[PDB]
Formats: C-alpha cells, structure tokens, sequence
RNA sequence: GCGGCCCCCUGGACGAAGACUGACGCUCAGGUGCGAAAGCGUGGGGAGCAAACAGGAUUAGAUACCCUGGUAGUCCACGCCGUAAACGAUGUCGACUUGGAGGUUGUGCCCUUGAGGCGUGGCUUCCGGAGCUAACGCGUUAAGUCGACCGCCUGGGGAGUA
RNA sequence: AGGAGGUAAAAAUGUUCA
C-alpha cells in the first residue's frame, strides 16, 4: 500500500503547469522555480497519499462502488485499462453533466442502452435496413463512449477518484452537492479546495497516471478480499 | 560654469576667413576664464535642403566650458552678423572629445577589409 | 515617395506610397478638426485590439476545429 | 531530505526519449517531464514513403515550429542541384550578413554589398527577394550564399 | 534650489557639525534664505502660477516649524526671528 | 524586434548621422518603435536628435526642396 | 495615521482570519500586549511572541478548531473618535456573554466575566463575539 | 491642463548608501489662492477655421442638416468672470489582506560569460480570487476589512427657481 | 498574420379608456 518517492520521482511527478497559470491556493504544495516552472514538495504527497490510500481502503473494504474520471486523451485509456483491472465504474471521455445529481434521469438511457445491448446480441438488427440499424448501430456506440463504462452501477457510487481537477470542476461540484467522498490529483493550476483528499502532482505523465491508477488498484483490489 | 557646444553654419564665401573668425570669438571666452576645448571643422560639404538659396555650407564646433553671461553676449554677435547661418546652443552633461570626423571611419574600414582577408586565410590554415 | 528605378521596369512598381501615408494622414487630416474625438478614437483603436489579442490567448477550445 | 534527491537530479544532467505509443498520425516520446512530448510521423519518414522506427526505440528530438530543425535533412537532395529558395536579411555585423534561409543562418560578404557608392544605399536593411544558392555546408549547420546570382537578387 | 555653495554656509553657520543638517534652525533658516531667493523670480513674471503653488508649499511649511518650535524652547524662537530676520 | 546601444550604452549624440540615418524612410519620417522596438529611453533621445539634426540641415525633412 | 493603534492591532487579526495566515505581525506595546494576554488566557489565541529591541515586533499566532477560523467578530467599539465608558452596571454582554467584552479597568485590562465578579465598571474596548 | 527645436530663471516627485532633528502629524467649517472653453473690458494682430448674417438648393414649410462666401470670436499683453458629464461620475490620509499578463522609470548582486538570470522601490493599463454589492461591476491605484476628519442627501415636479 | 482606400438625398404623424 506505498511505492517509493523515487518511483514517483522517476515518473517526473514534480514537474507542473507554467508559473503564469498556478492557483493560489496551492501555495504550501509549491517547493521551487525551474526553468520558470512551478514544482511539487513530495514530503507533503506521499504522506497524504498514504493517508488518501488509507481512506481508499476502508471504503473499498465495505465494498463501495468506485468510480474514476478522466476526459483526457493522455490519461483516457489509462483508466479504462486499470478500470477493468480493479473490476470497477470508470468515465474515460465524456463526462455527463448531472451524472450524479440528475442521475435519476440518466437511468433512462441505461436501460435504453440495455435495450440495445440485448438487440444487438440476437441481432434484431438483422431484420432492420441499413438506416434503422445504422440509425441505431451509430446511436448504440455514442452511448458507449459515455455510459459504457457504468452501466450496471445504478446508484450512487461511494468513492470518487479524478484526475486534474479545473479542467472536471463539474464532476468535483457534484460530488460536494450529494456529499459523496472526493479523492483528486489536483495540479499546480487547479483549485484543491473542492476535494476533501488532495494528491499534489502531475496529470500530464502517462507513465505517472500509470503509477497513479495502478497504485489505486492496489488497495481497491485489496479492499474486494 | 556650464558646458555647452556652439554649431553654426557660415556662408561659403567668408568660409575661408572664417578660421580667423574662429580666433575672434574664442579669444573673448580666455578672457573670461572659457577654456575651449572641441573646434573641429568639417569644413564645406552639401547642406539637406536649399537654405537662404545657395547649397554646401561650412560646418564648425566649439564646446566651451564658460560663464553664464559671456556666452550670451557672444550669441548677439551670431545674429546681427550677416556671416552667420542657422547657429545653435546645448546643454552640458560632462563635454568630451573624439567623435568628429567620419572620414576616417570609412578609410579605416577599408584598411579593416583587408586585414579581414588575412583572417580569413587564418580560418582556412590555422 | 520618388520612384524611377531606371530602365528595366515597364510598370509602377510603386506601394511606398501607401507603404508610407498616401492617404493614411491625407483621407485623415483631410477635414474634421475633431480634437476630441482623436482621444476617443486613440482609446477605443487599441481598446478593441487589445479584444483580438486578449480573446484570441483564450480561443482555444474545439468547435470541432 | 527530498531537496537532495533533486539536487542530485540536476548532476544527472536536445531531448532524448523512448516510443511506447504509436496510434496512426501521432508518435508518443517519453522524455520525463511533466508531459510527453508527441512527434509528427513527418520526422520519422524516409524518401520512399514509409516509417524508421518501432516501440522500444530510442530516438532523438529536439523541440510544428521545430520540426524543421530535424526536416532540413529532407532539403539536401534539393541543394545538389542548385535549389532556388526563397530568404530575407535580418542581421548585419561587419561585412557579414546573416539571412533566415528556411531557418538557416546564411553568410553574404560586403565585397559587392559595399563597396564605391554612388547614392543613397539604403535597399539593403529591409529588402526581400529571391535568392539562390550552390555550395551548402552541413557541417557547421550554415548555408553560404553564392556571388553570381548578385545578378538575379538585385534586378530580378 | 539653492545650490550645495550656499547650502554649505547656511549649515555651517547654525549647525552644531557640518554633518548635522535636521535640526529645527537648519530647516526654517534653510527655507527662509530660498524664499528671498525667489523674490526676484517673482518680482517679474508673476503668472509662473505652479512654481507659486510649490512656493506656497514651503512657506506654511516653514509656518508649522517656527510654530512648533516655539511651543517647544521659547527661547530659541525669540532668538531665531531676532536673528534671522522675519514675522513682522 | 531588436534591441538597440541597450548594452552599447551611450548618450544619443546627434553629430555622427552614419548610424543616425537607418532610423528614418526616405521621406525622412521616424520610423516607430513598434518596428525596432527600442526601449523608450532612447526612442526619444533619438527622435530629439532627428529633430535636432533636422534643424542643422542633415537630414532632410523631405525629398521635396 | 494610524490614529487607532488599537484596532489596528484587530484588523490584522480579523483580516489575518481571512487570509488563514499562521502568524500575524504588528508595531508591539504595552497595551497592544495586554489585549492580547487576555486572549491567550481566553483560548482566542494560540500562544504569541515579541521579537525585537527597540522596534519590538509584536506577533500572534491564530487559532483552528475546524477548516473555519476561530474567531467569529471582533468589533473595535470604544473608538478614539467616539468614547465609550460604561458603569459597572452596564456592563454589556456579547452573544449572550458566550462572547467576550475585552473591557480596561483601573485593576488593569481584563474581560467583564471577571469585571462584575470584581465589582468595578470600566472602558470598554472591543467585543470580542 | 500641458506636446517642433533652443536659451535663461524656477517647482515638484523618485531612487541609493549614510547622517540629523525628534511626533514638528492627519483632516479641516469660515477665509485665501489656483481653476478648460465660452463670454466681457483696453490696446494690438487677424491667415485658416468660423457663431450671427446673406445667397443657392433641400423641403409640405427649413429662419436646419448640405454648398459658396462671410463679422465677432479663436492668437498675444494686462485684467474680469469662477462655471462644465471640471468624470477612473468613486473626498483627503494611514495600516492590513491570495496572483497573472504588460508598460514606464531607477537600483543591487551574479559569469558582460550573448538580444541575459535572480531580488528590491515609485507610478500605471487590462483580466480576475476571497469578500463585497440591488445588479452591473470594483477587485492591493478597492465599492474588500477598519480607523481619523470634512462636505453632502432625505419622493418627483415646483427648482437648483423667487 | 499585419494596416490603408471605396460604400446609405428625402420618407412627418397616429384621439380617450380597457
């Protein structure tokens, strides 16, 4: 339930955003100026990232339902990856404005999308013409790039696991309005605040979204046992 | 006392007795304690524009270091004197030497090409 | 503003007109003693080009493009 | 301390960096910033129409305005047969003359820029024509303009 | 502006060291000799309106010091016009 | 864009028009900053010497006479 | 000016709550100094220093019981522009008294909880809520 | 409110490393002075522009817009008027409270090792956080958090008139 | 990318209350 600074190091976590677009409120997290470059103080990350581990693993012991985002192409398939790995939810393109909130509605399309599934299968499509089918085909992928990954969620999920948070600001909001635990990598530019457990670091290293995720899958893997 | 850098142009004619023009004025600022100091002449060479008609002036400097009073009373003898062509006054700000003639920048330069030869055999050797 | 360019040329040739003021000052000083306006307009000119330089830094988005 | 690691980082000190993803039209280079870098396939392709390298190589990169700094190499087969491009003078020094030739530094002695002027030579700080070439040196990364096309530069 | 010539009378004649250049004397006696001085730029001219704001300026600000001064060591006061010379 | 006697330091003197003469078209107009890009300071010390010398009859005030 | 050291000295504190600051920094004295060893005593504040000689730096450290800052409102009342005495009678309560009334005596600056027990009226400088 | 250049006299501000006096400070009713343009008085000057006026058109009419002319005025010296949407519509002074992108003018240190790199003051433009605000917006030059002092307001119109 | 030149003579009004 750790790896290494040096790990982290390797993976180049220090290394942020242009000093000329830093947030303010992540003055503690900031060490130095290299290159006119805002960087990451890791004595403050590892420990909370033990502490933000420590939180993952009683929730993911209850056997709460996770979820990770991530609307990046960088970083996108990397959450699908690890996504299927720790058997859980994941967003990895389009995130859902009211994918919380209004999630009472967005049951619809679930269950729409069930009804596509099925069709699908046995293929009633191949008694629909191009258009129908197509009409449907093409409609069938649109709802898999969105909700592919949640489907059998139904429900409010328990944890809530985001990368760069300014640039998901929506995701964060909600988790704060139905008081859902927020876990976040927040980045030199973007505001902590918003999250209950912050993670100084970096979201623009595969390589580190890689450690990240993957470290997550450690104790979310474990939390199952 | 405060520096200050007399230009004024002469009609070509009186150009060649302007020399011994030259002696008049600057006498009257050693007796006022003026020391001299720049009395470069660029000589006669082709104005901008047609000034008062006739073209190619003579061009002279001064820059004397004297008091407040002589120097404006001097100016009257630039004025009333038909000789006199477009003359003008400057400020201090510590007077200096050097940067006056531009002939021997380009004759200079010359010289400058062709040790720029002897450099360039330097490259293609050493 | 004098062009010649000796014998090879067959046509104007000439932009430093235009290249210079022509009209610029001419179409400009060519009436309308103004005298206020010219604050106004000196204000507004660089007012609004500060707009395309400002708006353009944060213009990046998508549009699908 | 963790000071210490990086000010062991710096003693461990052009880019050169690693392919790990290659999906059609975009190469990925890991290099170990906060980011990895990403190379257009333009860099990586060969005068036969097709690609040099595979995930696991170990490339090099230099940061589409840099790109060129590595596409120059595609402009040699050009040169060996006087290759009329297209400049514009932007520094002076003594004698020399510095021209941005598709971003190469190139050399224009004074010997016929200056020399018995018979008016006001002021054509030349500002002046954007059509130049040509014939020697190119590789070796110190400069590009001599010849003295023969004085004749096509002035009066085209 | 009084140049440092004068400055350096002035200083040496009510100063206890050439160094010392704050004491209450030095600064009204200082503005006093500079108001005189700029008679003559008044006697003519007269429409030099900014240069009198800045006069003006100096003036009352001589006013609050010999004010002050003599709230502090009468003394001095009656001894400083007696000397220097003005207050009607 | 370039820079100017920045790191030549100096006091513009209006006397040696050789490198004087490259500030101005063939009108004579300045040419703005905006196309050196000189640091004010010596923007204007320059332009007071090109009025200068426009007074000594150096530089032409225009092509026209 | 500052014509009121005194609030000054609150400003900083109020303001210093705001910005979530650690330490606060301001022109020591004996009654800047006295204010303060009330709040010590109170719980207002974490402990404080003076570091300095002539120029002694008078410096507080502020107080969290959750993500919110401590202090509630400090309301600088008894202004040098406007006095304001009261009779050991008057003497008002703040927030029911679950705020505090800083209050200066002849028995020397203390809080009013300990003024009525102390039976004595006083000048009252700033409630404390 | 002030812009070609030059000379003479003169005001204020800012920065540097030190020295000195020792609360001499802040604001300020009445009072004094400054105060665009227009207008007025005396004497000059009077190109251009140009109230009024005139003519030709436009028009239902046009003592307007347009056009051709054209007087006072606009320019100078010495005086008067004391008014403007005299406005970043924000009174003066002081302390405190995250930043970015620039301009402008100084300064110290480091290798000037190359149009530089890192700190530190005055003034100033735009964008925005907390907070504030009726909203718009302001936002370390605050309408933020407070304090000192002065002036001003209490429905529109009557009227800023008798 | 960055800056200039060319481009609308005349067309008034609309009773009272809901």
């Amino acid at each position: 339930a750790t790896v290494s600074m040096r790990d982290m190091l390797k993976a180049g976590v220090h290394f942020g955003h242009q000093t000329r677009y830093w947030n303010p409120k992540m003055k503690p997290f900031i060490f130095g100026a290299r290159n006119k470059v805002h960087i990451i103080n890791l004595e403050k990350t590892v420990p909370m990232f033990n502490e933000a581990l420590a939180e993952l693993n009683k929730i993911a012991s209850r056997k709460g339902k996770i979820l990770f985002v991530g609307t990046k192409r960088a970083a996108s398939e990397a959450v699908k990856d690890a996504a299927l790995s720790c058997d859980q939810f994941f967003v990895n393109h389009r995130w859902l404005g009211g994918m919380l909130t209004n999630w009472k509605t967005v049951r619809q399309s679930i269950k729409r999308l069930k009804d596509l599934e099925t069709q699908s299968q046995d293929g009633t499509f191949d008694k629909l013409t191009k258009k129908e089918a197509l009409m449907r085909t093409r409609e069938l992928e649109k709802l898999e790039n969105s909700l592919g990954g949640i489907k059998d969620m139904g429900g409010l999920p328990d944890a809530l696991f985001v990368i760069d948070a300014d640039h998901e600001h929506i995701a964060i909001k909600e988790a704060n309005n139905l008081g859902i635990p927020v876990f976040a990598i927040v980045d030199t530019n973007s505001d902590p605040d918003g999250v209950d457990f912050v993670i100084p670091g970096n979201d623009d290293a595969i390589r580190a979204v890689t450690l990240y995720l993957g470290a997550v899958a450690a104790t979310v893997r474990e939390g199952r046992s | 006392m405060r520096h200050y850098e007399i230009v004024f142009m002469v009609h070509p004619d009186q150009s060649e007795q302007v020399p011994g023009m030259i002696e008049r004025y600057t006498a009257a600022i050693t007796g006022a304690e003026g020391k001299i100091h720049r009395l470069e002449d660029w000589g006669r060479r082709q104005l901008a524009y047609p000034i008062n008609k006739l073209h190619k002036a003579h061009y002279v400097l001064m820059n004397v270091e004297a008091p407040q009073e002589v120097i404006d009373e001097l100016e009257t003898t630039f004025r009333f004197n038909d000789a006199v062509i477009r003359s003008m006054v400057m400020r201090t700000k510590h007077a200096v030497t050097e940067a006056s003639p531009m002939v021997k920048a380009k004759d200079e330069r010359r010289e400058r090409r062709d040790d720029f030869a002897n450099e360039t055999a330097d490259d293609a050797e050493a | 503003i004098k062009v010649r360019e000796n014998e090879p040329f067959d046509v104007a040739l000439r932009r430093f007109k235009r290249s210079c003021e022509k009209a610029g000052v001419l179409a400009e000083v060519r009436r309308r003693e103004f005298y206020e306006k010219p604050t106004t307009e000196r204000k507004r000119a660089k007012a609004s080009a500060v707009k395309r330089h400002a708006k353009k830094l944060a213009r990046e988005n998508a549009r699908r493009t | 301390s963790f000071a210490q690691l990086f000010e062991e980082s710096l003693k461990e000190i052009i880019v050169r960096g690693v392919v790990v993803a290659i999906d059609k039209d975009v190469v990925l280079v890991d290099a170990g910033l906060k980011s990895e870098s990403a190379i257009p396939a333009e860099q990586f392709k060969n005068a036969q129409g097709e690609l040099e390298i595979q995930v696991g190589d170990e490339v090099d990169v230099a940061l589409e305005k840099a790109k060129r700094h590595e596409a120059w190499i595609t402009l040699e087969k050009a040169y060996e047969d006087a290759e009329t491009v297209t400049g514009v003078i932007n520094g002076k020094v003594k004698g020399g003359f510095t021209v941005e030739l598709n971003g190469i530094r190139a050399f224009l002695p004074g010997s016929l820029v200056d020399v018995r002027p018979v008016r006001d030579t002021l054509h030349l700080e500002g002046k954007e024509l059509e130049f040509k070439v014939i020697k190119l040196d590789q070796k110190r990364n400069n590009v001599v303009v010849s003295r023969r096309a004085v004749i096509e530069s002035e009066n085209s | 502006s009084l140049s440092t010539e004068a400055t350096a009378k002035i200083v040496s004649e009510f100063g206890r060291d050439a160094n010392d250049t704050g004491s209450t004397e030095v600064q009204v006696a200082l503005l006093t000799a500079q108001i005189n001085h700029l008679q003559g730029h008044f006697a003519e001219h007269k429409k030099d309106h900014h240069s009198r704001r800045g006069l003006l300026r100096m003036v009352s600000q001589r006013r609050k010091l010999l004010d002050y001064l003599k709230r502090k060591d009468v003394a001095r006061y009656t001894q400083l016009i007696e000397r220097l010379g003005l207050r009607r | 864009f370039c820079r100017f006697t920045a790191e030549g330091v100096q006091e513009i003197d209006y006397k040696d028009i050789a490198t004087l003469k490259n500030y101005i078209t063939e009108s004579g107009k300045i040419v703005p900053s905006r196309i050196t890009g000189t640091r004010a300071k010596y923007q204007r010390q320059l332009a007071r010497a090109i009025k200068r010398a426009r007074y000594l009859s150096l530089l032409p005030y225009t092509d026209r006479h | 000016s500052m014509q009121d050291p005194i609030a000054d000295m609150l400003t900083r504190i109020r303001n210093g709550q705001a910005a979530n600051k650690a330490a606060v920094t301001m022109p020591s004295s004996k009654l800047k100094v006295a204010i303060a060893n009330v709040l010590k005593e109170e719980g207002f504040i974490e402990d404080f220093k003076v570091e300095g000689d002539t120029k002694p730096e008078l410096e507080l450290t502020l107080k969290y019981f959750q993500g919110k800052a401590v202090v509630e409102s400090i309301q600088r009342v008894s202004r040098p522009g406007l006095r304001i005495y009261k009779r050991k009678d008057e003497l008002p309560k703040v927030m029911a008294g679950l705020g505090i009334a800083v209050v200066s005596t002849s028995k020397g600056v203390m809080t009013d909880r300990a003024a009525r027990q102390a039976g004595l009226g006083g000048e009252i400088i700033c409630y404390v809520a």
